[PDB]
């Protein structure tokens, strides 16, 4: 016990939304994918 | 696009032609007509095979009947 072991314990809770960030992440990468593929394209531009 | 002599060079036109296109074609591809006009007008590449093709066509000719 020792007065505060109760809310010792509450300096992390659950808060699951990390798995929205990889979710998310992989919208990037999904994006990123088309890095190297791009190139000239344009003759219509200045 | 100059010319030794002035005068809008040989085949600024051909090129302003082929330029035209490029500008507003999104496809290096459908604009290659021009392209071939201004290397014909550069090289004369086309005209003097066409030529060529004919004294050479005529000259077997001739020899043929030459000497036969």
């Amino acid at each position: 016990i020792m007065e505060f072991a109760e809310n010792l314990v509450l300096r992390l809770m659950e808060n699951p939304e990390e798995r929205d960030r990889k979710a998310r992440e992989h919208i990037y990468e999904m994006h990123e994918r088309c890095k190297k593929i791009k190139e000239m394209w344009a003759l219509p531009i200045r | 696009g100059w010319g030794i002599t002035g005068n809008k060079g040989r085949c600024y036109d051909f090129w302003m032609d082929f330029s035209e296109c490029m500008s507003h074609c999104r496809e290096p591809k459908d604009c290659t007509l021009l392209r071939e006009d201004y290397l014909e007008c550069l090289h004369h590449s086309k005209e003097f095979q066409r030529r060529n093709r004919i004294y050479k066509e005529e000259q077997r000719k001739l020899r043929a009947a030459s000497r036969k």
